[PDB]
């Protein structure tokens, strides 16, 4: 699943002269249940 | 733009060929601008006076 | 009277940076009429 926190976001900071900044945010976390439940299988080069 | 030098000798015969006649392109000329700012502070603590 | 000037009020924030501080200002005064009408108690020790 996919856990979030701060839904992504458009927000202006403080203005100074002409930058006109801008910035997205977005906090986000990744799960996993019975970790022994997934597999991964590396590659490995043979000769 | 401008002419290619004009002469008052145009006095052709009637009928006659075009001599591919003659023609002068325009010219470009370009500039840049210039940005200049003017910046001020304030306190809002001077307003609760007159 | 509690003589009130400028009411608590914020400047431009936000310019996409380090934003999010808030601040709360307040001028205030203090005025007393006919200064021969109310009173002040010291506390005393000796002479």
């Amino acid at each position: 699943t996919q856990m979030v926190l701060r839904a992504p976001k458009r927000t202006e900071l403080a203005k100074d002269g002409s930058y006109e900044k801008w910035m997205i945010e977005m906090e986000v976390g990744l799960r996993h249940r019975n970790p022994y439940a997934s597999g991964v299988l590396f590659t490995a080069a043979g000769k | 733009d401008a002419l290619a030098s004009v002469d008052g000798n145009n006095a052709h015969v009637e009928g006659s060929r075009a001599e591919d006649g003659e023609m002068k392109p325009t010219v470009i000329k370009s500039n840049v601008t210039q940005i200049l700012r003017k910046v001020v502070r304030v306190s809002d603590t001077a307003n609760t006076t007159a």
